[PDB]
């Protein structure tokens, strides 16, 4: 399967820290669209123009391909330092 | 040509980190940056499986852009208060220009790519700190 993690405001709005999805999506963007379509709260959390994505702990474009066993994360602009 | 990367709640001491950073005779120019929390407490949420990896990937890119010697990057997590030290970046090179430029680059990329989020405990409740457009523009110049 594919494991999906959420952080900060995104985590708060989707209402869970982590979930699993079958490996039936060609890219990060296709997965994002599928998850946004689950509810009005999930759409608000995941349709933001500034949303960031990581695959296997590296920042990537939303066009990045997906593979069975990957860890994907969705989160807002960062504020460290 | 070693690199030290640390992410954790413990305080750090510039006096304890400097001797290792500056030890090699070939590393003739040494630059450090320390950033502090800028009265409400802050808490730092983070992505544990990625914070050390993201910092290492920024230093790897810096090493391909400039000829660097020893490098150290430390970032804290947990509850912190105004005046507490949150981040340390130490870089070395043969000449000052490369050491200063690499220090600036590492901080600009850390502030736009490393997965940390600040939340402030105000009198009316917790509030997420806002990301700044000035940090986006600073990072885009590299
Ligand atoms: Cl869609
Ligand atoms: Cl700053
Ligand atoms: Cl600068």
């Amino acid at each position: 399967m594919i494991k999906v993690l959420f952080f900060a405001q995104v985590r708060e709005l989707v209402g869970t820290d982590a979930t699993e999805v079958a490996a039936d999506f060609p890219t990060v963007e296709a997965l994002r669209q599928h998850m946004a379509a689950q509810s009005d709260r999930w759409a608000l959390a995941l349709e933001d123009g500034k949303l960031l994505a990581a695959v296997n702990q590296t920042l990537v474009s939303f066009d990045h391909p997906l593979t069975d066993g990957d860890e994907v994360a969705f989160f807002p602009p960062v504020t460290g330092g | 040509a070693e690199t030290k990367i640390v992410v954790g709640p413990q305080p750090f001491s510039v006096g304890e980190e400097y001797p290792w950073l500056a030890e090699r005779d070939e590393d003739g120019a040494v630059v450090t940056f320390t950033g502090k929390v800028r009265v409400n407490a802050l808490t730092l949420e983070h992505y544990p499986g990625m914070t050390e990896k993201a910092l290492a990937e920024i230093v790897d890119e810096a090493r391909n852009r400039w000829p660097l010697g020893r490098v150290t990057v430390i970032h804290r997590i947990g509850e912190l208060w105004p005046g507490d030290e949150i981040v340390f970046v130490g870089v070395t090179s043969a000449h000052r220009s490369s050491a200063f430029e690499a220090g600036q680059f590492i901080m600009d990329y850390l502030k736009t790519r490393a997965p940390f989020w600040k939340r402030e405990a105000t009198p009316e409740g917790d509030r997420w700190v806002e990301a700044r457009e000035s940090d986006q523009q600073a990072a885009k110049r590299w």
